[PDB]
């Protein structure tokens, strides 16, 4: 839909969007800026990222009181409702799936895009994996847990753990363990692990780049605290 | 449980 | 594209909508239920004005974010942007415009019912007066304007005037005069006028009455203290 | 200056 338009223009009106609270207008230009063919850029990445977790966590939070009130109620309009969400949601999370795999994830070299790509596999696989009840509900939370699993091997390689991409996996991986895979203990032992290790590697940082770390690490605190 | 959010706050 | 929906379905689903916070679709439910061509309840009438005022509420803030941006830079892409934002909000105002004289204000014999319609009408030739600019801004503000007065003429003879309907009219038609119609001693007038008409009849009222009255006396108050 | 909410709060 926008291919007529110039990749910077894309960029430039996707920061607009962000500005303007337009999530579903900064997803659809990024989704063109990606279609472009070239890599994206740091900032770009979070652009993003940014605007389909806005869409989808929109819908996701729609997909829950709509769930809630079928499970209360077990006419089909509930049922209707919720299954129209429901598709709508999926088919979000398989657009952005289909980004990463034509061609993002593949022309990505370099650990940060690689692991950031691999992330974003493993929460749109998650978030289907939320919704899911079919014959293929193992197979998503597979898939979900093979790209955490990819981008947490290249992220212990090739990143500092303080890395804010690196501890942002983790967490994420994390709430897949507690969430999914019914692993409580997995998640637990991730998020503890993954705390001790960063905050052993604090006092190599800068001010701003602390700021960050210890920003993740408290959601990891934060989570632990919730589960024990 | 929470995951991350994109932006700082 | 709800014709083949029950209008009970359509209504149900609009609640559910509204619940999850998914107002597009409540007021695509809602414009589904007016073409079935039936007379809206109470009750109805409120969902299709809720669904629309956020959905037209969220599309002034977002063209308000990127008017600002584009005043402050004076390449084409805040403008295009900005006229993209303006173009989507002046088609929602125009479709409720559309459903009001197609046809609920001419079927609205009981004054409970043509006063919220006519309020509604002045409600989106006012969203549509705050973006314009051209050859047909004096005629919008005249549009607002001629609904919102033919809404309280009927008001101050049909309902007391403590009425929440006739009370949330005044509100609206006061900001009129202050935000468009460059008329602020009009908007002072009728706020206090319409507060102290009010004041002097929540004796006749119940506790859930009075309640409602002054919840909207407070905001007129609010608006005096703002402009005085 | 505040307009009329649709509901309640
Ligand atoms: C998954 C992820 C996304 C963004 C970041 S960040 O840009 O470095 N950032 C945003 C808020 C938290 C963190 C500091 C990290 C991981
Ligand atoms: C214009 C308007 C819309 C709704 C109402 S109300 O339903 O009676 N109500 C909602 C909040 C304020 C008021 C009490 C009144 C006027
Ligand atoms: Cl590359
Ligand atoms: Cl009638
Ligand atoms: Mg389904
Ligand atoms: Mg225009």
């Amino acid at each position: 839909a926008m291919g007529s338009m110039e990749r910077a223009s894309l960029i430039q009106k996707a920061k607009l969007a962000e500005q303007a609270e337009r999530y579903e207008d900064m997803a659809a230009f990024m989704k063109g800026a990606v279609e472009k063919g070239e890599e994206l850029s740091c900032e770009e990445r979070n652009l993003l990222s940014v605007a389909y977790k806005n869409v989808v966590g929109g819908q996701r939070a729609a997909w829950r009181v709509l769930s809630s009130i079928e499970q209360k109620s077990n006419g089909p309009e509930v049922r209707e409702y919720r299954e129209k969400v429901e598709t709508e949601l999926q088919g979000v999370c398989d657009t952005v799936l289909g980004l990463l795999d034509s061609h993002l994830i593949k022309e990505a070299g370099d650990a940060e895009s690689r692991v950031f790509y691999l992330k974003m596999k493993g929460d749109y696989y998650r978030y289907l994996a939320e919704v899911a009840t079919g014959d293929d509900k193992k197979r998503i939370i597979d898939s979900a847990r093979s790209a955490y699993q990819e981008a947490m091997d290249i992220s212990k390689k090739e990143m500092p753990p303080t890395n804010p991409i690196r501890l942002g996996l983790a967490l994420n991986f994390s709430v897949f363990h507690y969430e999914i895979a019914n692993s409580p203990e997995e998640a637990i032992s991730l998020a503890k692990t993954t705390f001790d290790e960063a905050m052993a590697d604090l006092h190599t940082l800068s001010e701003d780049s602390y700021k960050d770390s210890t920003l993740i690490m408290q959601l990891l605190r934060d989570n632990l605290t919730l589960w024990t | 449980a929470g995951s991350i959010p994109g932006r700082r706050s």
